[PDB]
């Protein structure tokens, strides 16, 4: 019934793990700083109309535990009637928070909703929340658990992707991320992280290595191969994919996503909520979808999730102008490009997670806000956002510039 | 919920409380010679435990001993094999009572010591694990371990819960639980399963009572309190919540599938589950989780399969089942082995390892020395491991007399043959030696396919001629396929049957037929794989289907060890047995695939190239050109159909050997298929796989017929079930 | 647009902390067992139409970490296209999972969705996930953090509730829970927890003490008073409520909710999804709402949340037949009864969390499924479900029997 519109979409610069600028910043402070920016952009906005604050968090433990969305509402000074909920859908937690917020608006039971995610991987490492399936032997044995790292090498081995092929994609991601920063595409979106006094801490995605060469990536070692040969996940993955003889370890540190800090926020509301608050819509959520594939490969999820959201919205691949898949692994993107025959001029046009980093809980909202600002710069119509999810899941979202 | 099972069997425990207040429980089952965990033990332990709780004032310690040769071994297998899925309540309550007795003995507040005189296997060690102190006598032949996994069960009497508490999840699983490793009293003290060692068994009880008097005086607070019952207990390696173990904990099931190769064996994964899930909670809750997993296995089909083959079938063969029904005993004074190859050398080793004087002979004194050297590189690697001494190992190598002269067999009463399969060769080789040895000597022949009936026509005393088919490697392969010829005496069977038990190997009796039973059934296994490869099936799937079915070696890899040109000759000999009888030979579709590789010059690993590609004597992946030759991937049948094709083709061929008289019983069919052809142990044998079949069509022999008809309606007429089990 | 209907609603018996029957059962197994029951009730249901599985979990750490909803989908044999997400909104995580599922259906982007929660408090204690506001000194000091235990004593002190008053409510909760089990109201809803072999583990809410007397509750001690006097949270709470001199510690162990294990599941879908799957609707989600109040009292949230959902659905207190507030504390219910003038014949008619226990992540779905079956037994029309949430939040949901 009600139409969901994206009124704002901002994010923080992405730090790094080893000697990161954001290692001193609490993840709660990253969400508060973005709320402070939204007030700076709209000081005369009645925050009592904000019905909920939905955040995505994959490791809600310690600094990120205890409904950090609620901790962000109380610590930022927002009205106590704004609620707050933290959901975890692995890497797509940020995008699903946007989906859940948009679906809340269409239900008519919520007016204006903030959504996004936060993940300080330098303070809360990946997997600190334990694991219901990974640590339980009965569950790890029944459903064949093989980490996402091997699942990427298996796709490249199955689909025939060489070491030079994934290095050719990791190179253009470093370029299109450097081309995006030079052209200033992220100047309006990225909100620099400043301390209490206001002094600068980080103003740029510092995980990037824009001076990357083709010969430099080939000199790296696949750190994904020793864990597979020692842990024994190679033979486990090949027991289900029995028609594959040997796993070709093509993924290294230069062609996989980075372990970075960050947080993103997206303001979603109905047309009546934006008109009443003096807000103009920047994009419209056309359709969302949730599907999946086999959990052993763990990363073939974004392929049926995109086919579901396109057929549900009544569109095709030709009807979409921009495709944004999270660059968790290089072979994951090349797989999605081959499955749907995507022109690479429409696939991660402003770089992705290979160069700029992949904060687990917030990437879904970051690459969404990247597509909202890029649809306006290109003056295009539709954009499609997808992410590969651990557990063989997939979530896709189509937006349309207004 | 008491210490007894019912809220009139014999009593199996003695009681003796000395003037110091130290009770001595001496287990002594009257109905047998082995303290086994039966219904009479549960009632005896309950009466002894309830007495300890009532007399705890006048008691200061407890010593658990035994009056048998061994300490305590196993459980009542007669009952566990009959437990149906609806009997899971009684099975759960029974093991709950057994651990409730131990938990009371364990938390008695007084030192409880175990005096381990002999073997402590299965339920035997689990009683010693419930003791605060363990003393074992260093008597050769005493074993200590939890071999419940071999029968498809888990140690459900506190073995999992206590070994994990003593050593940790990682150590206890791989070293004690998952493989059911048996340890010597010297190796047991090394890992902590035993605390003290004594020379003789008479030193046990007086040292246990001396240890209690010392523990009470030097440690009055911690006396009778296990390490995990104290406040500051820290599990070795940590619990699943600690960061050190949780980082590597996801690798535990993946490493298990790596070892088991995806075989449907539910026991090793249940042990790992009860081990980790027990470390997350307290002992009494961990003891209950261990029981729920144990009852899940007992009521399962796989456990009844392994308990049928690895217990009832093995104890029946060693009892003299297929032995001649009524024959005496005749010893062996000197063994003669012909041929110093990889077979003849290992035979001279396992014979000399049993203390038999061996006269090894090849064509040359050179190769005869290299034949004995095969056993030298087996005793040296055993002397490095410290399992034998320099005195005994030099007496073993002193019994073998390698030579090239035929007159050195003067005085041999048991002949072993181990050369190539040539009838004119075996006729002349036996002819050179038949008049030399003792007239009573057995004329054995290690033969693969050649019928013993024809080979016996080359000697004068055909009643003393028999087939003794070993398996490579001889030092480890424990099956001996004894082929019975038409002229073979009944006494000849017993003399070789008693010899096989003397060398610690398991024998089976086979009547002379085509391919005997092992080489005949293993042929249908490799044929089904080569049939699939010719049909366009991916080679990588055939290797996975072989390993996931339960075979130790994938079929294409085995098709390279077994020379591909050697199998072509077996099809030539079979094509001769039918067309010289008049009938039209119906060739298996795998024969055309064999000749396709023969024409390409890839006839197995021996040539250096077969289905795999070999380099520096090491198997190095599959041949890349194998896909273009047979158009791999053109046919993609389900993996479960591939597994059923390689399993049914061997189960159906085993059933034919039972009808044709090739095999006398099903115990030789089950054990012979496992310890010989390499049949998956979770099936309990090739004959047990029929009546114990479990699939998406049912359970038992009736479901086997429907699945065989389903495989026959899609993969050829060769899968139709015989009349011996039809409808 | 689309109307959300509750087709099924089941739950497990609630264990206890000290020597609980469910202390051996992994929380993943509690969610799987309820999925197995749903298959038993509808074997010919195409589970590929199940779009998502949303679970509420307040302490998603260890056994409950790693998107336990996804672990439940893979370990139960459900189609891999069913997704799975774990959200945390404190005690209302179960009800919000139902709300999020219902709002997903109204959006038309999801057909059939499972929702509920799970919390094994005997294995994962409360607060094991850390705390963004409780453990951070800057956040604990800025927003005045005083645990829910004192906030209940402050409401009773403010509203004038004596020790006999809260003991009079805890007694009737023990009675109406014993009257519900005797009459067999929960026979269709409660699904006994059975082990792998099928042997029974727990078939009844074992935290109940139906033989409770008025004189037995008065002999108890307020274990809520020593923590307040030692930790110093009494003076902190009184600094904001400066017009209160002394806090009257009236809450003990017999008039507060119990720490129990449990899990619940609710099947929600559109009318077209139920007709296609041969399902008949049992209730209809009329409206949901999210509001809140002051975080220092932490429990005055269910009062404005109920007023919001009633005015949004176009109803009043008189138009509702049943009210179900989670019995986290006795004074919380008496406060809600006085604020809206609720007849106690419509307030927790089948007992509540005081007697039967309060599993944090699953209570919102348990008391919802209790109201679905009670609207059919009474043949009534509307029922309203509310919960008091930590952080001064409130969530209410109106259902209507169909």
């Amino acid at each position: 019934s009600e139409e969901a519109f994206i009124y704002e979409a901002i994010r923080t610069p992405r730090g790094k793990q080893k000697n990161g600028s954001l290692h001193e910043v609490k993840p709660l402070s990253l969400v508060v700083g973005l709320i402070d920016e939204l007030r700076k952009r709209h000081p005369d906005l009645d925050e009592n109309l904000i019905s909920d604050v939905i955040l995505g968090c994959v490791s809600p433990v310690g600094d990120q535990g205890g409904d950090i969305a609620r901790a962000a509402v109380l610590a930022s000074g927002m009205p106590v009637t704004s609620g707050g909920v933290q959901l975890n859908r692995f890497a797509a937690s940020g995008l699903e928070a946007v989906n859940t917020a948009a679906q809340k608006v269409r239900s008519g039971w919520d007016d204006l909703v903030l959504a996004g995610g936060v993940e300080s991987m330098s303070r809360v490492p990946m997997g600190s929340d334990g694991g219901a399936m990974g640590l339980d032997p009965a569950t790890n044995y029944d459903v064949m658990f093989v980490p996402q790292s091997i699942g990427a090498d298996l796709i490249a081995t199955i689909e025939g992707f060489s070491r030079e092929d994934v290095d050719a994609y990791a190179l253009r991601s470093q370029q299109k991320a450097a081309e995006a920063w030079s052209g200033g595409y992220f100047a309006k979106s990225v909100v620099p992280v400043r301390d209490q006094n206001g002094l600068l801490i980080l103003d740029h995605d510092e995980h990037m290595r824009p001076d990357t060469t083709k010969e430099g990536l080939a000199k790296l070692k696949p750190a994904f191969e020793g864990l597979a040969a020692l842990g024994g996940f190679d033979d486990v993955a090949l027991q289900k994919y029995h028609w594959v003889e040997k796993i070709n370890h093509v993924h290294t540190g230069g062609n996989s996503s980075g372990i970075v800090d960050g947080a993103a926020l997206v303001m979603i509301g109905s047309a009546a909520a934006g008109k009443l608050q003096g807000l103009t819509p920047r994009a419209r959520i056309v359709a969302t979808a949730t599907s999946g594939a086999d959990p052993v490969i763990m990363l073939t999820g974004p392929t049926p999730a995109t086919r579901k959201v396109l057929d549900r919205a009544g569109l095709t691949v030709d009807d979409i102008d921009l495709f944004e898949l999270n660059e968790a692994f290089a072979s994951v993107v090349l797989k999605f490009q081959k499955d749907l025959n995507i022109p690479d001029e429409k696939l991660n046009v402003n770089g992705g997670a290979i160069a700029m980093g992949h904060p687990l809980g917030a990437t879904g909202a970051m690459i969404l806000g990247t597509m909202v600002d890029e649809l306006e710069r290109r003056n295009a119509r539709r954009a499609l956002i997808t992410l590969c999810i651990g557990g063989g899941m997939g979530v896709a979202t189509i937006i349309e510039r207004v | 919920s008491s210490h007894h099972h019912h809220h009139m069997p014999d009593n199996t425990i003695q009681w003796d409380k000395d003037a110091d207040g130290i009770v001595t429980l001496t287990m002594d089952d009257p109905s047998g010679s082995t303290n086994v965990m039966n219904e009479a033990y549960i009632e005896s332990m309950g009466k002894a435990v309830d007495r300890l709780v009532a007399e705890k004032d006048s008691i200061t310690g407890v010593v658990v001993a035994s009056a048998k040769k061994t300490f305590f071994a196993g459980g009542d297998v007669k009952t566990m094999i009959q437990a149906r899925p609806e009997d899971a309540g009684d099975v759960f309550n029974t093991v709950e009572t057994i651990k409730r007795q131990l938990r009371t003995l364990e938390t008695l507040g007084k030192p409880v010591v175990a005096a381990i005189n002999g073997a402590a296997l299965g339920g035997g060690l689990e009683i010693a694990l419930a003791c605060h102190h363990r003393i074992a006598a260093d008597v050769k032949g005493s074993q200590l371990g939890l071999p419940a996994v071999t029968l498809g069960l888990l140690p459900g009497g506190g073995g999992v819960t206590r070994t994990v508490r003593m050593f940790g999840i990682q150590n206890a699983f791989v070293s004690v639980l998952a493989q059911g490793t048996r340890f010597k009293p010297a190796k047991a003290k090394e890992i902590g399963l035993v605390d003290e060692l004594v020379a003789t068994v008479e030193e046990l009880v007086p040292a246990a009572k001396a240890w209690i008097k010392e523990e009470l005086k030097a440690n009055p607070d911690g006396a009778g309190v296990q390490p995990w019952d104290k406040k500051g207990y820290k599990m070795p390696g940590g619990t699943p919540s600690s960061p050190g173990l949780a980082a590597i904990l996801p690798s535990f099931p993946s490493n298990l599938r790596k070892q088991l190769k995806g075989a449907p064996m539910p026991a090793p994964r249940a042990i790992l589950a009860a081990a980790v899930e027990g470390a997350q909670v307290d002992f009494d809750t961990a003891s209950r989780i261990e029981s729920r997993y144990f009852a899940s296995l007992v009521t399962g089909q796989v456990a009844k399969n392994m308990m049928q083959a690895f217990f009832f079938d093995l104890q029946a063969i060693n009892a003299g089942g297929s032995r001649p029904e009524g024959i005496g005993k005749t010893p062996i004074k000197r063994i003669g082995v012909l041929g110093a190859g990889m077979m003849g050398a290992g035979i001279a080793y396992v014979s000399a390892k049993a203390g038999y004087e061996v006269v090894l002979k090849d064509v040359s004194l050179e190769a005869a020395a290299k034949g004995k050297g095969y056993s030298e590189k087996l005793e040296a690697k055993a002397l490095e491991r410290g399992r034998t001494t320099q005195e005994r190992s030099d007496a073993l190598l002193a019994r073998i007399t390698p030579t090239a002269d035929a007159a050195d067999f003067k005085g041999v009463d048991f002949v072993i043959e181990a050369v190539f399969e040539n009838q004119e060769l075996k006729h002349k080789v036996f002819g050179e030696i038949e008049d030399i040895v003792e007239p009573n000597a057995i004329l054995g022949s290690n033969t693969s396919t050649l019928p013993i009936t024809g080979l016996a026509t080359g000697v004068k005393r055909q009643e003393d001629f028999i087939g003794i088919a070993f398996f490579s490697p001889v030092d480890k392969m424990p099956l001996v396929e004894i082929i019975k010829g038409e002229k073979t005496s009944d006494e000849a069977l017993a003399r070789v049957f008693d010899y096989t038990l003397a060398i610690g190997k398991t024998p089976i009796v086979v009547n002379d037929s085509r391919g005997f039973f092992t080489s005949r059934v293993i042929g249908t296994f490799v044929n089904e794989a080569l049939a699939m490869l010719g049909e366009g099936v991916e080679p990588a799937s055939i290797e996975q289907a072989g390993s996931q079915a339960g075979y130790p070696a994938p079929p294409l890899q085995l098709s390279d060890e077994l020379n591909l040109e050697l199998m072509h000759k077996i099809a030539v000999a079979t094509r001769k047995g039918v067309e010289d009888a008049g009938g039209t030979y119906q060739p298996h579709p795998a024969e055309a695939v064999v000749e396709k590789m023969i024409e390409l010059g890839r006839s197995g690993r021996l040539k250096g190239a077969g289905f795999y590609e070999y380099a520096d004597g090491k198997r190095s992946g599959l041949w890349p050109g194998l896909r273009e030759t047979f158009k791999s991937g053109s046919s993609q049948p389900p993996l479960q159909d591939m597994i059923d094709r390689m399993l049914f083709a061997e189960a159906l061929e085993t059933q034919k050997c039972l009808d044709e008289g090739v095999l006398t019983s099903t115990a030789d069919a089950n054990i012979g298929s496992i310890m010989g052809i390499g049949f998956p142990p979770w099936t309990g044998g090739s004959a047990q796989f029929i009546v114990g079949y479990s699939g998406p069509a049912g359970t038992g022999k009736a479901a086997f017929v429907a699945r065989a008809r389903e495989l026959a309606a899609a993969y050829g007429d060769r899968f139709l079930p015989p009349e011996s089990l039809l409808s």
